[PDB]
């Protein structure tokens, strides 16, 4: 609404965008990306609930070995802006969570194109590297970082100056076959991200633990934290047995 | 001479290890950017700066947090090879490649799939109640542990390679690998079962129940008594509707819940073993999902 | 209904009967005894569902060490014939599965009498064995196999030329105390089959695994396949620990 | 001289190991039938044919599929004792008796209670959907694995007894026994709990609830509102009926589900340990079930 | 009602009271304190149900290392007397179990005061010990035991000669803030009893077993007996692995 | 000379090991009382009776049932130090203190939290059905096991200290300690989760559902059909009420059930590690509970 609010939200959106692949300070996480954007826009307690709700889903959304994760950063800011612009701070939480998830069609490709646009950047970096001008690499790196931040900075600024729902996007989307196909495909991409890391560590000694974990994760009794604690306990028992068993 | 407040700058720039991330060369520009002050201080007069840039811009992908051991070993080797004419320019690359796989395999599960989910759940516990303490604790604790690891591992890698031969196969530095692997496989199997939605939606059969299963919603008492009869009959186990709608999902769940998820994960593992880029695999998942919804399988 | 259909069904019933104790090619299993008998009788898709439903029950129906299992082969053919003759190929599946199970009164006795009727067969085998006529033993064995097939061949042919329900059996059965007592006893005999094999392998090293399996088999969360996978994982972990722990 | 296409006939006749099954002598006539070509080729002129029939018609009861090791060891001994006059006529029986228990104990769980249930469930998964590929795959895979096991184990038993001393206690051939025992115990406990119906049906007490438990279905709002009130109150945890019918089954289930099943299994194990024939035990189960339903215990 | 009944119930209440800290023959257990008091008061089958119901709750009520457990003995007798005096032997079981639990306000303090009142008893024991009169210590010990029995003997006698409701207690209790605060605090004290014993045995080798036990104790599937059997099985497996793995 | 029918009396008096229980000195008077016949028989003429009372009235707390080993070792030492003048007055106390902790740690879980709960559940199984055999079996079996354990351990402790050096670290007498510790940790974690009620009662948010979750209990068909529609819609997963009432208990349960219970147990453990008396801790639990219910946290 105010001129300070728009610049604060675009600045924090840029910060979240750079942290999207920086992935060190974790602004891109919805548990932080939705509370900083809610503290400065007025209603604060109305956004922490949405941040926690989206953080529940956002677990297991790591970018593993050249395999991106669906809506690491774009959803966290995009749903929060829609929640705060349209009112219903607590009642609009399901509405925002039903819009953050289907943004993988505009969230995954939007980051993949930015990651692949940096090939000329590294080529020019090497080009300046032959002459040994080491002051230009330390400028090109931050240029790449700011380019990465643009992909979140631009849509955040756009959302303010458009209708507060953004469920239309010019065209009402292909007749009910693309909008749900992309959604159902967004729930499968993470498997690829898992598929690499499971491929990263895979021995005949740890496969039975994979089987046990895939079995004991059955219906609605054990939470994710409970399964993690069970895995830690099993690993500790195995290591304690192995230490004395070797010899 | 690699003073402490140079390693401090190197570690701080290591926070920007990513950002110049490319599919051609992953995390190469960021790695070069994290070594700029070290190259500035120890080298001179521009003949070997270009060689350094060529030598620190090759392929290097690992976990962003557990990469400071490499950044410490390279400093330890460079501070000694120039002061002593022990130039090797292949062993400093051999040590980089040798700690590529195991470090990534011990860092990716522990940070992405072990500490991230637990801290996210703990923070969102208070966050879902409206308390700022949840996100505050998440941010503070995660950044504290990240910086502590990045600094301690870096200063441990600053120790010469005479110690890394014992600090690569423990002992204690190899058992942690096995424990992290076990925990990672457990949590990854849980994630594959729980958070891979491949919910099918065909219909197999539409069979009408015999005259012994359904509540018979045509003869119940009228008013506050039919309610009791129906509720007790439902608690008995009687089928709600005349037609027992059966789906392929129900039949598939009778073997193991989430069989499609593990099947797809194994297929993606096999595809990745064929040197296929993950980008093509992700596009394949998108196209298979959309064509499946078009046909009606999903 | 046709002359070809009756001879095909009696031939496959004879094959299932010999496989009942041959237990090699698994024709006696309802997964096969109900689809071959459904493919040749017309409606095929209406019998595979019944075959799968009866196969779910038929798990854990092994004949272990002179302990027979209830209705290994007779039920698979008998329920399928009733299903196909009386119509309702898909609606009559519960009716067929409600008659396949209570045939243990006519399924276990009918097979055990045939098994004990072959003692004179091996007696005559030895009698011809003293004289060294080894061409007659290979004929007596085939005659025994044919006799084993008869116990399923005869009722299959009888079912066609009687009313298609066969829930009467001349006398309406003893007044509601025999027909249900035999039923509740048929769900208990399998214990004997387990009792021997559990007795076959029983050491102080594997009893805790029996306790764990008997505990983790609780309410409606883990399927049979899940429990099998869990057992395989536990066995593999135990063997991996033991191999390095020995020394 | 025991040509290969004689072992082909022997292995194919081993498919008919049963069929001549008898309580007095189990699987003896079938074992003799599977050895007929071996007698035919190796003997002559009828003095020792009858000796072969006598020495191949004694007690031999084991798992039908894992019995080809014995059928290979018998040829391995027989082909060299006749050509060399090293007749034993008791070692050919001692080797038979020695591999009776362990082979049955490693074959019965693996085939009957490990591969049979998984293959049946996998086949019925598609079969319950109406797809023929389920039963087709079940038949093809089961027969392929059975024939391959019989062939490979029979050729392995064709190796002389000089190798069977190391091929009886591994190594690897003894570890598989322990693994099969563990897996069989697990699956057998699961089967004992799940698929032994000893459901009792007495009634212990018929107590009327206090005026704080039942929904009190006599003052509910009339029309679309009492429905909601009753549903919410049931979700709260209020007892459905004013009388809390309690059964002995509910009381017994509070300790462990299926306590009667494991108790009966242990009783049958103890009875079998007393050399009681299983037929008498099965008749005992039928008679105890019928008299229990007559009395009303079951 | 009769003069024999009152003396029998007060005698068995005294015996339960002395067994309260004797804790040897287990009369203070509701499985026994409610059936002996029901056998002699007439209706016997109407009290065994209450005894079992209170025994189910009474599990995990051990007095561990100077940490008392709520209503070890007082509740078992007090609820049974109210059940038998007021009728509804089977219908009054919930009424009795709803008063046995909230007696921790009068059950824990009433026993701890008796435990701390015996310090002068052992002081006098030492005083008579200096002169070496060993015939007086063996009298003072049963004096202390009788004093312990009094704390249960007195309320049992009082309950007979008061109205059979006993949910009044002269004053109707502080206005709904004390009667429920004490109740909710009574369900928390047992943790202290656990906290000591867990502290009594705690090594880095057994903590993962604590984690596994705390995880697998989830919703309503495994009973307490099942969890105990699981713990025994895990312990046996661990010991079997350790014995062969050492060397 | 410590005749048998003297250790009979000693063991029977050991049944009254408690009774003189005190906060200052725990189980000291009872320990003295259980040793009175040993003093009576072996000592004389009153010079050393008082010394006996002094050296049998110090601090001694352990599990009541597993205390007969100490009561046997003390007799074994005393029957020999008087007849041979090897009186120590310090080794008889050193053995008392050295077997204080471990015996308590191996006896407390086994008897209180392992055998007591299983026996109570087994007895209440029949007791909840109205059958006296439940409590009868509980009483008889418990008495048999306690008396047998105390007698056997007492007569084993009667063996001289030359055997106790091997009978303290097995072997077999140390493995049982570890097994009991594992079983006790399992059962104690189960008890901590299941039977520590810290049920909170705040309310976080009162959000009205969107028009896609609630059943719309204002437009259903009237009479015998709306009932079925509501039941089917509830089975679908539609939210029951217009407002989704959320509690802090629900949010806390999403991490691990009973998190407050384990947190409180850890806090009490840490308090006990600070040498705080358990009575003050119990009073602290009472006061925190009452003030929490006053505030409204609980
Ligand atoms: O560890 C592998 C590494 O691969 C890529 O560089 C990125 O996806 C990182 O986030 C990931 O950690
Ligand atoms: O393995 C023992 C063996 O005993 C009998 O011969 C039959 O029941 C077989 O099916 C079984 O395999
Ligand atoms: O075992 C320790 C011991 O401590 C105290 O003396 C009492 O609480 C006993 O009941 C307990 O057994």
């Amino acid at each position: 609404m105010s001129v300070i609010s728009i610049i604060l939200v675009v600045l924090i959106a840029f910060l979240a965008g750079i942290e999207g692949i920086l992935d060190e300070f974790q602004f891109h996480q919805p548990l932080i990306a939705c509370t900083l954007i809610g503290l400065v826009t007025g209603n604060l307690t109305a956004c922490i609930i949405l941040g926690g709700t989206l953080q529940m889903i956002a677990l297991g959304w790591a970018n593993i070995g050249a395999a991106v994760a669906p809506d690491a950063a774009l959803a966290s800011v995009a749903s929060a802006i829609i929640l705060v612009l349209g009112g219903q701070g607590v009642a609009g939480i399901p509405s925002a969570i039903a819009i953050a998830i289907p943004l993988a069609v505009a969230g995954l490709f939007l980051t993949m194109i930015v990651r692949t646009l940096a090939v000329p950047i590294v080529h020019l970096m090497d080009r300046a590297a032959e002459k040994g001008n080491i002051r230009s690499v330390e400028w090109l790196h931050i240029s790449a970082i700011c380019m990465q931040g643009i992909r979140i900075a631009i849509p955040a600024a756009a959302l303010l100056f458009i209708p507060a729902d953004s469920v239309q996007s010019f065209l009402e989307a292909m007749p009910a076959w693309l909008t749900d196909g992309m959604a159902i495909g967004g729930g499968m991409v993470v498997a690829v991200g898992y598929a690499l890391v499971i491929n990263m560590m895979a021995t005949k000694e740890v496969w039975p633990f994979f089987v046990i974990g895939f079995v004991v994760a059955a219906i609605s009794q054990l939470t994710l934290i409970a399964i993690g604690a069970l895995g830690v306990a099993l690993a500790l028992i195995y290591l304690n047995l192995s230490k004395m068993g070797g010899g | 001479e690699l003073s402490k407040r140079d390693r401090l700058r190197v570690a701080w720039r290591s926070t920007f290890i990513q950002g110049s991330w490319n599919y051609e060369r992953m995390q190469n520009g960021g790695w070069a950017f994290s070594m700029i002050p070290a190259i500035k201080k120890l080298y001179k007069t521009k003949e070997d700066r270009s060689s350094a840039l060529k030598r620190h811009l090759e392929f290097f992908n690992t976990h962003p947090y557990i990469a400071s051991p490499i950044l410490g070993v390279t400093l330890a080797l460079e501070e000694e090879r120039a002061n002593g004419a022990e130039v090797d320019d292949v062993a400093i690359q051999g040590v980089k490649v040798g700690m590529m796989g195991p470090l990534a395999g011990v860092g990716d599960p522990v940070f992405w799939f072990t500490i991230r989910p637990m801290l996210g759940a703990l923070g969102a516990s208070l966050a879902l109640s409206g308390n700022i303490l949840g996100p505050i604790l998440f941010f503070v604790a995660w950044n504290v542990i990240r910086w502590g690891f990045m600094w301690y591992t870096q200063e441990f890698g600053y120790k010469a390679g005479s110690k890394i031969t014992d600090d690569l196969s423990g002992g204690l530095l190899q058992d942690i690998t096995k424990g992290a692997s076990i925990l990672g496989m457990f949590v990854l199997a849980a994630l594959v079962q729980r958070w891979v939605n491949i919910q099918f939606a065909p219909i197999i059969s539409k069979v009408k129940l015999d005259e012994g299963a359904y509540i018979d919603w045509s003869h119940l008492p009228q008013g506050a008594q039919g309610i009791k009869t129906a509720l007790q009959q439902q608690q008995a186990g009687l089928a709600l509707s005349e037609i027992k709608v059966t789906t392929l999902q129900n039949n598939l769940d009778n073997l193991i819940p989430g069989l499609a998820a593990v099947a797809l994960t194994f297929l993606c593992m096999w595809l990745l073993k064929k040197k296929i880029s993950p980008i093509i695999i992700i596009l394949g998942l998108f196209v298979v999902g959309i064509v499946g919804h078009l046909i009606g399988l999903l």
